[PDB]
């Protein structure tokens, strides 16, 4: 269940980039910053293979 | 479930800034954005069930 992908980034990456930025981001514009909550979330998940 | 409540809307403005009467959408699931702050989406998918 382990092949990861990124679901949120502040912008799309450049050609052949391998960025490992992984912070919480805004669905509502709330500075949750290092912590999750409803309307603000962490950016990675993996396929249930 | 057995006979779910369909609905639709059209010819009006809209926003995720008004997506729910509580921002704690305790059963929500959103490929757009959950209820808080957004304001930029459109479709022929006027459905609003």
């Amino acid at each position: 269940y382990n092949y990861r992908y990124r679901l949120f980034r502040k912008s799309n990456l450049k050609p052949f980039e391998r960025d490992i930025s992984t912070e919480i981001y805004q669905a509502g514009s709330k500075p949750c910053n290092g912590v999750e909550g409803f309307n603000c979330y962490f950016p990675l998940q993996s396929y249930g293979f | 479930v057995y006979a779910w409540n369909r609905k639709r809307i059209s010819n009006c403005v809209a926003d995720y800034s008004v997506l729910y009467n509580s921002a704690s959408f305790s059963t929500f699931k959103c490929y757009g954005v959950s209820p808080t702050k957004l304001n930029d989406l459109c479709f022929t998918n006027v459905y609003a069930d």
